[PDB]
Parts: C-alpha cells; structure tokens; sequence
C-alpha cells in the first residue's frame, strides 16, 4: 500500500492525418498504416 | 491470459491459458512437479493448471 | 509556530533508521 | 493455516523446506512452517520491501544469502545463518521494484 | 409607456392603492389600442418586475397592510398579464440573475437586498420548477444554493435570510422532489450553531461558534413563525433578544421536518443523511428536555430508518445485448 | 517656491557657480525639511516633486562635469564639496523614501526613481577605470530605507497576498524584474544585511514586502524567460549562478525563521513548489519545514488547510529525492474531511490525489475506503466538488474493478429463475443485512468499505442541476468510457457554472405554471 509512480499514460488509438492509427501496435508498423508510406520510410522517420 | 511459450523461441506460443478476466499478476511453474503452473490474479483466487 | 530553524532531521532520522 | 504478516505482503519466498520469508511493508519476517511461528523480522528499510530472492551453496563466504529490494533505492543482502543480519547493500538511482541474482 | 424609470417618474405621487391603478391604466392604454404595441408591452412588463424589485424593501414601517394588499394585487396582476408574455419577461429575469451575481461578486453579503427573496418567490409563482432544466429557475436555484453555502452565517439577519432561502427551495421541490445537498449542510450548520456556545461534534466549522440560545428557555407555546417581514428582521437582528432566535430556530426545525418527510425518504442514502442531524437533535433533547419537536423528529426518523429496507445496490444489472 | 526653484535651476545649469552653487545646494536641505514638515500636513504640493526632480537634474549635471572622480593637485575641497552635496542629496532621497505616512505618490515614489537613477549613473563617474557597477553602499542604504518604510496596514494584508506598499509594488514591477544584475546584487546585499544584529532583528519582521518581491516566476535563475541589461558594465554578476542560488536559499530559510503569520504561511506554502523549490541548491533543507506543515495539528480552526498546501511541495520533494513520510495513505485518508470539499483549494489537491491513487501497489480495500469516505463526504457538498468527485470515483473503479461490488452486489438480485428456497434465503439475508462501514476508523485497509456498499452516488443521481444529475447517471450506465480527463473536469465553480448556464448551447423558451398560487404564494405569504 505505497505510492509507485506510473511511467506515463497509455493513450489508445491515435488520429494522424485522416488515419486512426492504433495505439497497441509498434511504432514503425503503426506508421506504415497511413496511405502512402512504406517500411523503410517508417523506420527512417523514427530513426531521425 | 497466461501465455506459455518455450524459452529461446519467441515465435512458438505453446499454449494460452485463459485465466480470470481480471489481470493475472503472478505465474510460476511448480518447482518439484513439471506439468503444473500456478497463476494468481486480481480475482483473489489462485489456480493450479495442468498444462 | 516553528521558531527554531529549517533543520535537517527527518533526513537524518531516515538515514539512521 | 495462515501467517499474519501485518502489512500487505509483496513477496513470499521459501528458504528452507521449513522456513519461509515474507516481505511487505517496511520489514520482512521469517516463519517456521512446522511450528506456524514467526522467528525473525528485519525492518532495515525506509519504504516497502518489494521483492526477495535467495541463494544457496554458491561460491561465497556466505553460505546462504537473501537479498531484498525496497522501493527507496536500496537492495540489501541478509545472511540467514547469523540471524538474518545485513551484510552489504547497493543504492540505485530510483525506487527498485524487483531484483534477482544468478 | 415605461422604460425602467418612466414608471417611477409617472406614478411617484401616491402611496400604495393608486400604484396598481396606474399600472392597470397603462395596461389598458397599451393592449386595447394595440395595433403595434409589443415593445412597449414587453418593456412595461420588465418595468413592473424591476418596479416591485426597487419597491419591495424600501420603508415598510409605514402602512404595512396597504403594502401587503398592493403587493399581493401587484403580483396577481403581474402573473395574470405575463401569462401571455413569457418571452420578454424571462430575458429581464435572466439579466437580473446576471447582475445580482455581479453584486455578490464584489460585496461579501450586503449586496443581497431583501427584494431578492420575493424575487425568488415570484418566479416560483410564475413557474413550477417540476422540470429538470428551465431557463430562469435553474440559475435561480444555483444562486440560492450559492447563497446557502457561500455566505458566512454569523448574523441572525443572514440566518433568517437562509431560513427563507430554505423556505423558497422547499417550495421549489414540493413537486419535483430533487435533492439539494446544500440545504443539508445549512441545517447541519445552523442547528448546531444554536447550541455550540464545540467539544462534542468536530467538523461543521461554524462561523459564529459563540452565540446560541441558553439553558433557561421560557417554554412558551405561542411563539412566532416565518415573519415575512424582512424589513422588520433587519431591525430585529440588531435589537435582538433570544426570542427571534428561538422563532428562527422553530422555523428551521419545522422546515427540516417538512423536508425529511417530503424529500429525503426517496433517497437511498437517507440512513447516511440522518446520522449527524440525529446526533445534534439528540444533543438538543438531552440538553433541554423542553422542546418536544426534537423528540418528535427523533421518533419519526427512527421509524423511517427502522421500517425502510436499506439493502446494497444492483445498479449495473444490464439487460443482455442480442 | 517654484520661482526660486526654476531660477536656481537655470543658475545651476547655466555655466558654472560657486556661491550660487552653495546656495542652490543648501536649498535642497530646505526642500527636504519643507517636505518632511508638510508630510501628512499638506499632502498636495507638487513643488516638492518639482524640487526633487530639479535637484536630481542639478546633481546629475554636477556628477557629469564636476564629480568626485579623482584629483591631481590642490583640488582638495572641490571634490569633497561636490561629493558632500551628492551624499546629502542621496541621504535626503533615502529619508524621503523611508518617511511617508501613506501612498502619497510623490515623496517616496519619486525618491525611489531618484536614488535609482543616481546609482544607475553612478555606476560610472568614480575612480573605476574598469568594468564595475559598484552601487553597493547606496544600494544597501536604498534597501534598508525600503524595509524601514513601514506604511499603515498595507504590509501583511490580512485577507491574502503579501504587501500593498505602493513603491515596493512599483519596485517589483519595474525596478526588480526587468534585468539580471540588480536583483542579484539585491540578494547579495540582503544576505549581507541579515547578518549584523540590529538590521536582522528589524529585517525578520516585515517579510511581506519580500514575499511581494519574490512571488513572480521571473527570476534570473528561472530558465523560462530571461532578461536584458540597462547598466553599462556589469561586474561578473550574472556569472555566479551558484552565488545567486545560494543567497536565495539562505535568505529564504533565514527569514522563514522569523515571525510566521498564517496568511503568509499559506502564501509560501502555495508558492513552495512552483516558484522557489527549483531555486534551491539543496531543497532537502525545506523538508523539515513542510513535513511539519503537513502534519500540522494545531488548535486554530483555519489550521486544517495547511496540510493540503504542504502536500505539493512535500510530494515533489519525495519524488525528486525518494524520502519517506511514514503512514502515508493513513494520513492521506484522514486528510479528506467535510472541510476539503468546502475549501478554496480542491483542484490543487485532487490533481495530486490523481497521482497518489493511481499507484499500482495499493489495495482494493484501500481504494474502497477512499471512495466510500469521499461519497459520504460528497452527499453534503457544492456541485463544484460533486463534478470532481464522481469522475474520480469512476476512474478509481475503472482502475480497481473489484471495487464495483460497491455499485453492484450480485447477491441482491432476484431473477425469475430462482428456487423458492433461494428467494426465501434472499429475503432473510436482506433483512439481516447491516453495512459495516465505520467513518471513525483511521485505517483505510481496516475500514470495511468493500464489505459495505455505495448509496451516496445513487442518492446523488437525483440532483437539482441537470448536468450534475446526468453526470451521476453514469453509475447506472455501463463502463465503456476508459477515463474522464480529470483536469478538464476539475475547476467548475459557482461563478463559471452560472456563466456557462447563461451561455449554454441552445435556448428553449420558458414555460409558465398552471398552479394558481393566488393567496398562499409560498408557505410564507
């Protein structure tokens, strides 16, 4: 019965540029859900 | 959902015990026996499962 | 109310516990 | 039967075939299991002991070792042969939630 | 005809009886030859409302019964003309709410002129607040709640103001039966204010915890009532004996009894509302053994708690979707 | 008067003067004496302000040309006379700032600008052939005048705030904030001034002037928005950021030693974490202060609000350095009380209990106690606290779903497929039911609130406000919502409540009553 901090709040399904990208999948395979983006573009975007 | 994979192979989920609808917070096999798995959950009840 | 200082004795007490 | 650790327990491990150690709250207690009875309690922390684990027979001056992790930064090692006295400890950069050894 | 001071300049001649006659004369002037009379119509409705507002608390120690008959006749003619006209009067009531809130915004209590009581009373006359939402009587209700627990009850002028605010809110809920949580705290505050003289019940944090009524009450049975005479109460709570204190106490105790029998029986936490009121009323009946109304209230709330059921809840039993 | 003043000004700025310079220099003592005699005796002259401005311009020209810079040979009386006239003008300005009955707006509010511009130009105009900005003697005299300048009762404003001295408010507007070096040198001279004994026995007294001087989020050590400079050459003042922070620390604690009144106690407790706690080298020094403020158990009736104000600084101090307050949830359980819903500070506490009750290591009995006590408190409460209590109960029941037996006990359900013995047993147990929740228990885990149920929200479902009642309908609705954005629900007030009520979305037309309350209007007519 002691306070333990929660490391951030999990925000479920996100709107991003007319796309409802889901908050339960990984970030790279989530960014490829938008129309007109591939896997290389996705992990390049996350790398920079 | 207790899920038991085999170690050193993350792609073969061996069986998915569907325990309580509450979160299952502790899962450990027996230390003497091999084929029983004890899972306690936020259901205030632990369960022994034969795998 | 306080009138003594701002000390450090809670720190010291749960250093020595 | 039931063993009344007064604080909400966070972990229970078994040291001997007879005695088990429960941590919860600022202390940990050890319980003889053939006699249903508490026999040591160490409260050498500031915040709640989150976890325990135990080592036996490994290459060490200590023949047995119970280490304990306690939400204030500290993990400490207690020697079960001289009355669960603390022998060494580490301080970490935040509240330590779980610990283990080889 | 009248533009919020033109009626004052016109009919500022006689005392009381001619005022209703001049109002009826202006009403006969407009609506008979009304071929375009709508703005003057709704204007002098608003002027009549504002006129009883700046008339209701000026000087009532001149002819009281003439005041009473002319304000009763004024309210009758106001309601009877404004039955056909809601959509011009309710704007002015809304602006009066919006401006008396700004009065309360600056002044701590003393911008609450005693025409606001009869303002709440007359809008409770011209509409029944049975409904959930309403355009003018819900801002009145949150204002009345804001004055029930936003002003500091240390003067008996303020305590009598609160007693008649509970009067207005119980006449509001006579047909709608909702639960104002703040009148519970008002009862809790003042019913222990009259016997605090503090070492027995901790947490109400009264404002005037030294006043209260002593251990030598006269046990007279012809004591007074509400006294709809706020002009007289303003003098009484400065030249006050204990007698107006006991009158206000019996007023708030009978309105407490009334609201117990009418509202709080229909609430699942009634046995959780009537522990501390039961505590202080037990303190009354074992402090005095004089007022029979605390024993009456104790007996009836004991009967209500003993003969209700008060079982746990089953709120989340949902019918299954197909 | 004005004639002799303007003639003496033209003579002083004409070309040069010796005996007329002596006359127009000793005339400033007469101007100071006339203002000190008319102080609370005339209070409307403006010739005093003209004399201060004219003597300022005259001494400014005299410090431009004939200052006491240096000497070569036999000019051993001119420098002494010029510095004597400048020092007498400065001493008259300091007496003018110190001696004022009230906010007379001239004798102090212009003497402050006079001494400020005098020291601002006297940064230069000395022997200093370097990069100094040495006002230090004149500045120490300025601040000792500024703290001796006690007005009537505007210091320690007994409602709230810090101090309503007009020249000190103007100082913290435009003579403390808009730069870097003069506030730093002020802190340095303050923390030299608080060490000699007579000045420290006077300086621990009028602390409210300093509270009004500090609580503004615009310090040079605060990296949120930084400043520029007006002084010609600042002498490594902005460099020693350690010296500013250490000075800030030690004068904060040393004048927090002295004569705490309750209003400024609550003021420093409210600004304790967002204003001063980043400007401490070791913020663990305040830990004893706010832990005793947190467990403050006084006989004063308004001394029950200060734990709620110590919570923010104490929890930020624990989180930054994980120290422990023992029996934390027991004390947090006893801190909720009927005072806490009627108090002025609800959102400041509930946006901290959002963090305190989201912990993943506490118990269902504990959350049950924390919501059952909060519901029995909320049945006699403003809607300002209703609309922040019931989504809080929603989020706690959503995070600890074992606490939904307080809303829905399935043992008290009569389905049509029941044994006659089952409905018999149901009737006997609902007759032999009594709830075990005890409000006088101090221990949250030992409170039987899970074994109780939660009637207060069901009673709250019929509320006079439609928005509040439709918010309480969600506990009979299902739980498809995940959370509620508590910081969006928090600070609804009476004023903003009726503001949005007058400015609501649509606008229906009002209706009228067919009830005909002709004679008996209320039960009080």
């Amino acid at each position: 019965s002691l306070v333990v901090q929660e490391q951030g709040s999990f925000q479920h399904i996100l709107r991003l540029l007319n796309t409802n990208v889901d908050g339960n999948i990984k970030i790279v395979y989530a960014l490829t859900t938008i129309k007109g983006v591939g896997r290389r573009y996705s992990n390049l975007v996350c790398k920079k | 959902l207790v899920s038991v994979y085999d170690s050193y192979n993350p792609r073969t989920i061996l069986l998915s015990i569907n325990a309580s609808t509450h979160p299952t917070h502790v899962t450990k096999f027996h230390t003497q026996d091999n084929k029983i798995l004890a899972t306690a959950s936020d259901d205030r009840v632990t369960r022994l499962w034969d795998i | 109310t306080a009138t003594t200082t701002g000390t450090v004795t809670v720190i010291l007490s749960q250093a020595l516990q | 039967y039931s063993l009344n650790h007064d604080q909400p327990v966070e972990n229970v491990i078994a040291v001997s075939p007879t005695q088990i150690v429960s941590c919860g709250g600022n202390n940990f207690k050890v319980w003889d299991l053939t006699s249903n009875k508490k026999l040591y309690e160490r409260g050498n922390f500031n915040k709640a002991v989150t976890c325990l684990d135990y080592v036996e027979n490994f290459d060490s001056p200590m023949q047995s070792a119970l280490i304990a992790s306690s939400l204030d930064g500290h993990v400490k090692v207690f020697d079960p042969l001289d009355n669960f006295q603390v022998k060494f400890g580490w301080k970490f950069s935040g509240p330590v939630l779980s610990c283990a050894v080889s | 005809r009248t533009h919020d001071a033109l009626l004052d300049q016109v009919k500022k001649l006689d005392l009381d009886d001619h005022p209703k006659i001049v109002k009826n004369i202006i009403k006969a002037y407009q609506p008979k030859l009304a071929e375009g009379n709508k703005e003057k119509l709704g204007k002098f409705t608003a002027v009549l409302l504002r006129h009883i507002i700046f008339l209701s608390n000026q000087n009532y120690l001149k002819n009281v019964q003439s005041f009473k008959r002319t304000q009763n006749a004024l309210i009758s003619i106001l309601k009877s003309l404004s039955e056909k006209y809601n959509r011009e009067l309710s704007e002015e009531c809304r602006d009066y709410i919006n401006e008396m809130q700004a009065r309360y915004k600056k002044n701590h209590f003393d911008a609450l002129s005693n025409g606001d009581l009869v303002f709440f009373s007359i809008i409770g006359i011209l509409f029944s607040t049975s409904d959930q939402y309403h355009l003018v009587i819900t801002p009145a209700l949150i204002l009345m709640s804001q004055f029930l627990e936003q002003i500091k009850f240390n003067s008996l002028k303020r305590i009598a103001f609160g007693a008649v605010l509970v009067r207005i809110v119980s006449q509001y809920q006579r047909i709608s039966k909702r639960y104002i949580p703040e009148v519970v705290y008002f009862f809790q505050k003042i019913l222990l204010t009259f016997i605090v003289e503090p070492l027995d019940f901790e947490n109400i944090r009264l404002d005037s915890y030294e006043l209260g009524l002593p251990l030598d009450v006269d046990f007279t049975k012809k004591r007074s009532t509400i006294i709809p005479l706020h002009t007289l109460s303003t003098m009484d709570t400065e030249a006050h004996p204990v007698d107006q204190c006991v009158s206000v106490l019996l007023n708030v105790m009978e309105s407490l009894d009334a609201t117990i029998s009418t509202v709080w029986k229909s609430l699942p936490a009634f046995n959780e509302i009537i522990l501390p009121i039961q505590q202080l009323l037990s303190a009354y009946t074992s402090k005095y053994s004089d007022f029979e109304k605390p024993r009456n209230i104790l007996n009836k709330v004991e009967k209500l708690t003993k003969f209700t059921e008060h079982i746990p809840l089953a709120l989340q039993n949902h019918k299954p979707v197909s | 008067d004005i004639a002799k003043r303007l003639t003496a000004a033209g003579d002083r700025k004409q070309y040069n003067s010796i005996i007329k310079l002596i006359n127009e220099l000793v005339i400033p003592e007469n101007v100071t004496q006339l203002e000190e005699d008319e102080t609370e005796k005339n209070l409307r002259f403006l010739v005093m302000s003209l004399f201060q401005i004219f003597r300022k311009l005259f001494s400014r020209g005299d410090l431009t040309l004939p200052s006491s810079k240096k000497s070569t040979l036999e000019k051993e009386q001119f420098v002494n006379w010029c510095r004597k006239v400048y020092e007498a003008f400065k001493t008259k300005l300091l007496a003018i700032i110190s001696d004022i009955p009230f906010e007379t707006s001239l004798g102090l509010d212009s003497l402050d600008v006079y001494l400020q511009l005098a020291e601002l130009e006297s940064t230069h105009f000395a022997s200093e052939k370097g990069a100094p900005f040495f006002p230090n003697k004149t500045f120490r005299k300025l601040i000792i005048a500024l703290w001796s300048s006690n007005m009537g009762e505007i210091e320690d404003v007994k409602s709230s705030g810090a101090s309503e001295n007009l020249i000190i408010v103007e100082f913290t507007e435009k003579y403390y904030t808009k730069f870097a070096d003069i506030q730093y040198y002020f802190q340095s001279e303050f923390n030299q001034l608080l060490e000699d004994p007579a000045y420290q026995d006077l300086l621990l007294k009028n602390v409210g002037k300093w509270l009004a001087l500090v609580n503004h989020d615009k310090h040079c050590s605060s990296v949120d928005a930084d400043l520029e400079i007006f002084v010609p050459n600042p002498p490594q003042a902005i460099e020693n950021e350690s010296k500013f922070k250490s000075n800030f620390e030690k004068n904060w604690l040393s004048l927090l030693n002295g004569q705490l009144s309750l209003q400024q106690y609550k003021s420093i407790l409210l600004i304790l974490h967002k204003r001063i706690i980043p400007h401490f080298h070791t913020p663990t020094k305040l830990m004893d202060f706010l832990t005793d403020s947190y467990n403050l158990q006084s006989s004063n009736k308004n001394a029950g609000v200060v734990p709620i104000l110590a919570l923010n600084g104490l929890f930020e101090l624990m989180k930054r350095f994980n120290l422990e307050y023992p029996n934390f949830y027991m004390k947090l359980y006893q801190i909720i009380n009927p005072d806490l819903m009627h108090v002025k500070y609800r959102a400041r506490f509930f946006r901290l209990m959002d963090v305190f009750l989201s912990s993943t290591h506490l118990s269902a009995h504990l959350v049950a106690s924390f919501i059952k006590k909060l519901a029995r408190l909320t049945l006699e409460s403003p809607p300002s606290a209703i609309v922040t209590v019931i989504p809080f109960i929603y989020n706690l029941i959503r995070k600890h779903p074992n606490c939904m037996i307080m809303l829905h006990n399935p043992a008290f359900i009569s389905n049509p497929f029941q044994t006659p013995d089952q409905v018999a047993n149901l009737k006997t147990l609902k007759e032999n039911y009594v709830d075990p929740f005890d409000v006088h228990e101090s221990d949250p885990e030992l409170t039987h609130a899970l074994d109780s149920s939660l009637w207060e929200l069901a009673s709250l479902m019929e509320h006079y406000h439609p928005n509040v009642a439709t918010l309480a309908k969600i506990f009979a609705q299902p739980f498809k919502k995940l959370s509620y954005n508590m910081e969006d629900f928090l600070d609804w007030n009476y004023d903003s409540l009726l503001n949005a009520e007058s400015s609501r979305k649509l606008k229906t037309l009002p209706t009228l009553e067919f009830e005909a309350f002709t004679n008996v209007f209320d039960n009080e007519d």
